[PDB]
RNA sequence: UUCGGGUCUUGUAAUUGGAAUGAGUACAAUGUAAAUACCUUAACGAGGAACAACUGGAGGGCAAGUCUGGUGCCAGCAGCCG
RNA sequence: ACCCACUCGGCACCUUACGAGAAAUCAAAGUCUUUGGGUUCUGGGGGGAGUAUGGUCGCAAGGCUGAAACUUAAAGGAAUUG
RNA sequence: CUCUAACUAUAAAAAUCUCUCUUCUC
């Protein structure tokens, strides 16, 4: 059981609209945007990932539509941050 | 945790390096002075004869 | 043997198989072709000067891993637009956008170079004072 | 360093006894050798200058196995040559075993003239090639104090050989060291394996030092 | 791939623009 | 060899390496002349020269 | 025999003194159409002789570190391999 | 018609290196750094691509002639060991 | 130093596959 990673203000958390390929990612971001995500390194083939899940992504400050996955949450993770209400609710993915 | 800022920061080694300050440096002599302080280290007060020169040797 | 003309009245053939093999070689081919200037956004230049667009960041090749800080910049010889690498760490933070920026020559006779793809450019002088100057702190923009 | 060296190779023999007064009587006739001991005592003041130490590998069932081949050049700077490569798991034991196959393979060679001949020959005496894989060496003679005109490779090769001016040239890919190498030194070596105008006279033939001293080899 | 299939590929390209042209004049 | 361009402008080379005595006076053969090594060109420098007569003692004085 | 002469030579203090002069000054003249500038040359003019040599690099090509601190496939570096 | 022996010409074959090459191997792929018998035609890293266009021939399929922009540090040959 | 003989006969199906590649002088 590792802790939660929170935002510190220059990172937000995205779902994963679709999988797109060579690394990158459509991500739904909760700030009213469709954004553009890459796999950061330390992470491509050492964590996998897919559609329909819940990832920390830091934007880039300079270029914004494009950002990297830093983080991923494992399915108790996310649920837990929706019942704080670290992100907003109305996106429902259940399998 | 895994990051500890945000990344892409454009710089961000340099903002976080402990800064060090130059110490008295004595004048090393320039010009000729260089070449022949230069040539007495290496060849007339040669320090390594054991096979390799070996100069500028790592302290250790 | 040695299927080439030979004989002491054989100038002009083997003059013009030399004429035509040539051709075959890139840089004469490119040398008398004057691709060099419809081609090359350098127009034979070995600096330009351009007015930033926005600051991309390109995602590095396969075996290394990096985003490195670039940057877009649309010239002002011929108007052509085109990226360039920004070099010497603590340098995206001076681009500034909307601002002049000297392009140089990246190292690689106009080809990609290393592990930073689509670009070939590198970035010498912004705002009139040099990129090197301002990394390591001898010269600041003047700001217009 | 113990010189017990009970001599086999019955030329080795001779040697010890002190009947062979230099490796000229052998080279004169031909005369293989052997045992490295002989040209340790023919030769007194070899100097030997390992040029690389290539690693080796092969594929068995459990992972990469390793050896390291030494490529060493032995001479003594007054027209006597010789090059050993050799491999072994240890470098140390490859480059002493490589030192030698060197002293074996010495081999003498053809100091000449540029032209104007004068007192102790600097150069070779004629364009002389040779071929390794597509390593093809060619050595042109050189004016007196021109230095030696190569390849570092090739340049301490030469500078072994003793001769102070040579031009070189080489074609193929002499990026391998061991090809340029070899090719350099069958070139060397081809110099007096070349008919020099100077020598019309056919010479009578002297007896083969092993073949008068035929007696005290082979102590029964 | 092989040449055989990529040629035909690039004739079926011939062929479909050869006809557009034709339509066209 | 007696080439008259070759007897004068070897000559004349001989002449002047003499006169600045790079060359020795016995080897006033053209062909000596081929080879310097270097050093000899220094030995002839005016502090070299100084210090062999004196007046130098450690020649980074005289320089 | 505890030593220990230091028996044979090197450097380390980076402390202390006796000499020399340029770069800058500058009387004057020479130089020049007039001039500065150069060559001289009075008087000045060096102790940290602050009168302070930068530019690149230290895995290989390629001389030179497997010393220390920080970052942790991020920042970047890298003409090619990395 | 056979057998023998000799010769001229052709498809070839066997042994071999004393030559060749990177090697597979070649009696020509030799007589080549000891580079020179006469001669035509091809190629200059790999993709783009034998593709775009321009011709040119063809009723048609297409053939011949034939690049660049750009991208890349390899693609490839031969043999060796697993 | 003379020698030209013996033979058997199977083909069912079988697709896909992640990091991480680096060190030899005495
Ligand atoms: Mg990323
Ligand atoms: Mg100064
Ligand atoms: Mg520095
Ligand atoms: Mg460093
Ligand atoms: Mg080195
Ligand atoms: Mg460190
Ligand atoms: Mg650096
Ligand atoms: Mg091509
Ligand atoms: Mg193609
Ligand atoms: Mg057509
Ligand atoms: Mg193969």
């Amino acid at each position: 059981k590792r802790e939660l990673i929170y935002k510190e203000e220059g990172q937000e958390y995205a779902q994963i609209t679709k999988m797109l390929g060579n690394g990158r990612v459509e991500a739904s971001c909760f700030d009213g945007n469709k954004r553009m995500a890459h796999i950061r390194g330390k992470l491509r083939k050492k964590v996998w990932m897919g559609q329909g899940d819940i990832i920390l992504v830091s934007l880039r400050d300079f270029q914004d539509d494009q950002c990297d996955v830093v983080h991923k949450y494992n399915l108790d993770e996310a649920r837990t941050l929706k019942n704080q209400g670290e992100l907003p609710e109305n996106a429902k993915i259940n399998e | 945790g895994k990051v500890h800022g945000s990344l892409a920061r454009a710089g961000k080694v340099k903002s976080q390096t402990p800064k060090v300050e130059k110490q008295e440096k004595p004048k090393q002599p320039k010009g000729r002075a260089y070449k022949r302080l230069l040539y007495t280290r290496r060849f007339v007060n040669v320090t390594l004869t054991n096979g390799k020169r070996k100069m500028n040797p790592s302290p250790s | 043997g040695k299927g080439k003309p030979r004989g002491l009245n054989s100038a002009r053939k083997l003059r013009v198989h030399r004429r035509n093999n040539r051709w075959a070689e890139t840089t004469y081919k490119k040398r008398l072709l004057g691709t060099a200037f419809k081609s090359s956004p350098f127009g034979g230049s070995s600096h330009a000067k351009g007015i930033v667009l926005e600051k991309i960041g390109i995602e590095s090749k396969q075996p290394n891993s990096a985003i490195r800080k670039c940057v877009r910049v649309q010239l002002i010889k011929n108007g052509k637009k085109v990226t360039a690498f920004v070099p010497n760490d603590g340098c995206l933070n001076f681009v500034d956008e909307n601002d002049e920026v000297l392009l140089a020559g990246f190292g690689r006779k106009g080809k990609a170079k290393g592990d930073i793809p689509g670009v070939r450019f590198k970035v010498v002088k912004v705002s009139g004072v040099s990129l090197l100057a301002l990394w390591k702190e001898k010269k600041e923009k003047p700001r217009s | 360093e113990e010189k017990g060296w009970v001599p086999v190779t019955k030329l080795g023999r001779l040697v010890k006894a002190g009947k062979i007064s230099s490796i000229e009587e052998i080279f004169l006739h031909s005369l293989p050798v052997k045992e490295f001991q002989i040209i340790d005592q023919l030769l007194p003041n070899l100097k030997d200058e390992v040029m690389n130490i290539k690693p080796v590998q092969k594929q068995t069932r459990a992972g990469q196995r390793t050896r390291f081949k030494a490529v060493v050049v032995v001479g003594d700077s007054n027209g006597h040559v010789g090059l050993g490569i050799k491999t072994a798991k240890e470098v140390a034991g490859a480059i002493r075993a490589g030192i030698i196959i060197a002293k074996l393979s010495v081999i003498p060679i053809r100091r000449g003239y540029w032209g104007t001949n004068l007192g102790q020959p600097h150069s070779l005496a004629t364009k002389t090639s040779g071929k390794c894989g597509s390593v093809s060496v060619r050595l042109i003679p050189a004016p007196r104090g021109s230095g030696i005109v190569a390849s570092p490779a090739v340049k301490k090769l030469m500078q072994l050989a003793g001769v102070e001016d040579v031009y070189t040239s080489s074609t193929g890919s002499t990026r391998t060291l061991e090809n340029t190498l070899k090719a350099a030194f069958v070139a060397i070596g081809n110099t007096y394996g070349f008919l020099t105008p100077n020598l019309w006279e056919v010479q009578a033939l002297t007896p083969s030092p092993m073949d008068v001293y035929a007696d005290y080899a082979t102590a029964s | 791939m092989r040449a055989k299939w990529r040629k035909k590929r690039t004739r079926r390209l011939k062929r479909k623009r050869r006809k557009v042209r034709a339509r066209s004049k | 060899e007696k080439d008259p361009k070759r007897l004068f402008e070897g000559n004349a080379l001989i002449r002047r390496l003499v006169r600045i005595g790079v060359l020795s006076e016995d080897k006033k053969k053209l062909d000596y002349v081929l080879a310097l090594k270097v050093e000899d060109f220094l030995e002839r420098r005016l502090q070299t020269q100084v210090y062999k007569l004196g007046l130098a003692k450690s020649v980074h004085h005289a320089r």
